[PDB]
RNA sequence: CGCGCCGGGCCGUACCCAUAUCCGCAGCAGGUCUCCAAGGUGAACAGCCUCUGGCAUGUUGGAACAAUGUAGGUAAGGGA
RNA sequence: AUUCAAACGAGAACUUUGAAGGCCGAAGUGGAGAAGGGUUCCAUGUGAACAGCAGUUGAACAUGGGUCAGUCGGUCCUGA
């Protein structure tokens, strides 16, 4: 389909998307912000640290009431978070990426994702009950995630 | 598997409560079909499901 | 070498010291578990059933001072994970405390 | 309630055999333009009145 | 547990000098004129034999050293030369402490009291302690059990 | 009075009956008529512990044990 | 007021079994009904949505099943 950015050679290039991923956007945005440049292999060994809180996301933009960190320090940035399952979801994505860049045959070895972009998908409805008898909408905010990973040497 | 329709049936048959209803942990797979109480009696003679005895409330 | 076993006497009380009533004998289990994976240094620790029902024996509140316990390290048998050996924490019953070593028993 | 009216009952027998979803085939019709059926009722949120 | 009225109406800001609830403790303090009473001598060897009697007095003259029964609570032994303060001075145990001299002249005869000291109390802290020295202790209580 | 023979149609019948099947916009600490009722202590259908029966702590867990809370306590000497 | 182990499973703080520790404590968190609900009952299957975390579970969803009377009620009688 129509991707927010196209590779600037699709031969040494490979994508992967995902639409109305059952995860908080503003965790993922986040998450995905701090894999952006990193080689592959570096991303999924760091995606499984956050996992086990061994390695934060640092919340840069959506940082409200986020708690301080002390490996937060590692980003030059004081809030720090694990979110699992944002990491967990784009680990998949990961997953089946480079599961890409084998059928397409591409050094799997040598892959930088240099794309990553999350949008906001369609809210979802449920409901709260408030005192006095009042209802209050209850949204989740899903999410679309697509990233596109190259071969950089 | 779960064994929730067994231990049901299976107090049913004693005539106790499921509280003292011991289903032999290391034979699930033959307690899971079950599915009758036709077959729950063959399971109280095999001894693969027992009454418990009840507990100790001594009056010395 | 790598496949021993060994008797060590856990002392409770130091670990358990402050956390709350509902909470002693849990903290007991975990603080167990965590004794394991110091001195055999494996993530997979498996406590027997026979050593809670020796932790929980006085109830939840109050928890044995001392336990003896018998930490053994084992291949990880079929079920493939990352983790190649696992531990098995066996309670051992014994009426004094006094004297008590981290002997190395064998096999 | 157990101590029912043949009047009654014989309405709650309606209501119960409308309860259910729209055969599959139907949308394979030419000028079909339902998607679900819109009157499912729930014992639990829909009180069926009475 | 708090302060009813922060400030009036008017100055529309709250002053500086409002208590407010915050951090308590660890601060740096300098306090004054805190008295030497003893310059203590740490243990040595002499002739094989070692020398400890720190808390010794002209009055005392028994062996005993400046360490209580059971050592200092949270501390430890104190083997090195000490020095014997009046009163107490700021911080924990263990907490490294900073000794100047006197930025004052000290023209008072408080400040030019001579001290002879006739008891130092080395009784046990880790508990309601009975007994300056373990010599002291075994002539009382007799011979135990574990003998 | 004893025995024998024939007949008895129609409608309801599952389950819940309440800290989740009812009413309160909801799996809502509210509300909603009854039946049966063990042992010990004790005046007692009180409170407390237990057996028969039932349950998983009431729409989440983990780690800490700061301030303010909420709910329990205790306080030298004095005693509104 | 939970804990250990096991089983199933892609996946288990939450399902199931076993063990342990507890609670309700017969004016019950037990066993049955009236009113009301109306298929929620039962079995198998699924895990999109829903069950304010999760779920291999469910009162959710999808297929099918299930309520048997001369004697129990209605029916009959009259009450305000």
């Amino acid at each position: 389909v129509r991707y927010s950015l196209d590779p600037e050679n699709p031969t040494k290039s490979c994508k992967s998307r995902g639409s109305n991923l059952r995860v908080h956007f503003k965790n993922t945005r986040e998450t995905a912000q701090a894999i952006k440049g990193m080689h592959i292999r570096k991303a999924t060994k760091y995606l499984k640290d956050v996992t086990l809180k061994k390695q934060c996301v640092p919340f840069r933009r959506y940082n409200g009431g986020v708690g301080r960190c002390a490996q937060a320090k590692q980003w030059g940035w004081t809030q720090g978070r694990w979110p699992k399952k944002s990491a967990e979801f784009l680990l998949h994505m990961l997953k089946n990426a480079e599961s890409n860049a084998e059928l397409k045959g591409l050094d799997v070895d040598s892959l930088v994702i240099e794309h990553i972009q999350v949008n906001k998908a369609p809210k979802m409805r449920r409901r709260t009950y408030r005192a006095h008898g009042r209802i209050n909408p209850y949204m989740s905010s899903p999410c679309h995630i697509e990233m596109i990973l190259t071969e950089k040497e | 598997s779960m064994l929730r329709l067994q231990k049901r049936l299976a107090s049913s048959v004693l005539r106790c409560g499921k509280k003292k209803v011991w289903l032999d942990p290391n034979e699930t797979n033959e307690i899971a079909n079950a599915n009758s109480r036709q077959q729950i009696r063959k399971l109280i003679k095999d001894g693969l499901i027992i009454r418990k005895p009840v507990t100790v409330h001594s009056r010395a | 070498n790598e496949v021993v076993t060994r008797e060590y006497t856990i002392n409770i009380h130091k670990r358990i010291h402050g956390v709350g009533f509902k909470k002693r004998a849990p903290r007991a289990l975990k603080e167990i578990r965590k004794f394991a994976m110091k001195e055999m240094g494996t993530p997979d620790v498996r406590i027997d059933t026979r050593l809670n029902k020796a932790v929980w024996a006085k109830g939840i509140r109050n928890v044995p001072y001392r336990i003896r316990v018998r930490l053994s390290r084992k291949r990880n048998e079929d079920e493939d994970s990352p983790n190649k050996l696992y531990t098995l924490v066996t309670y051992v019953p014994v009426t004094t405390f006094k004297n008590l070593q981290t002997v190395n028993v064998d096999e | 309630s157990s101590h029912k009216t043949f009047r009654i009952k014989r309405f709650l027998a309606k209501k119960q055999k409308q309860n259910r979803p729209i055969p599959q085939w139907i949308w394979m019709k030419t000028g079909n333009k339902i998607r679900y059926n819109s009157k499912r009722r729930h014992w639990r949120r829909t009180k069926l009145g009475l | 547990r708090k302060v009813a009225c922060i400030g009036a109406w008017h100055p529309a800001r709250v002053a500086f000098s409002v208590a407010r609830a915050g951090q308590k403790g660890y601060h740096h303090r300098t306090e004054i004129n805190k008295k030497i009473y003893k310059i203590g001598q740490g243990y040595l060897i002499k002739d094989g034999k070692l020398i400890k009697n720190n808390a010794s007095t002209d009055y005392d003259l028994s062996d005993k050293s400046i360490n209580p029964l059971g050592g200092f609570v949270h501390y430890g032994e104190v083997t090195n030369d000490f020095v014997m303060l009046k009163g107490c001075v700021v911080g924990t145990k263990k907490r490294v402490l900073t000794l100047r001299k006197s930025l004052l002249v000290q023209t008072k005869r408080r400040a030019l009291e001579k001290i002879d000291l006739k008891f130092i109390d080395t009784t046990s802290k880790f508990g309601h302690g009975r007994f300056q020295t373990v010599e002291e202790k075994k002539a009382f209580m007799g011979p135990l059990k574990k003998d």
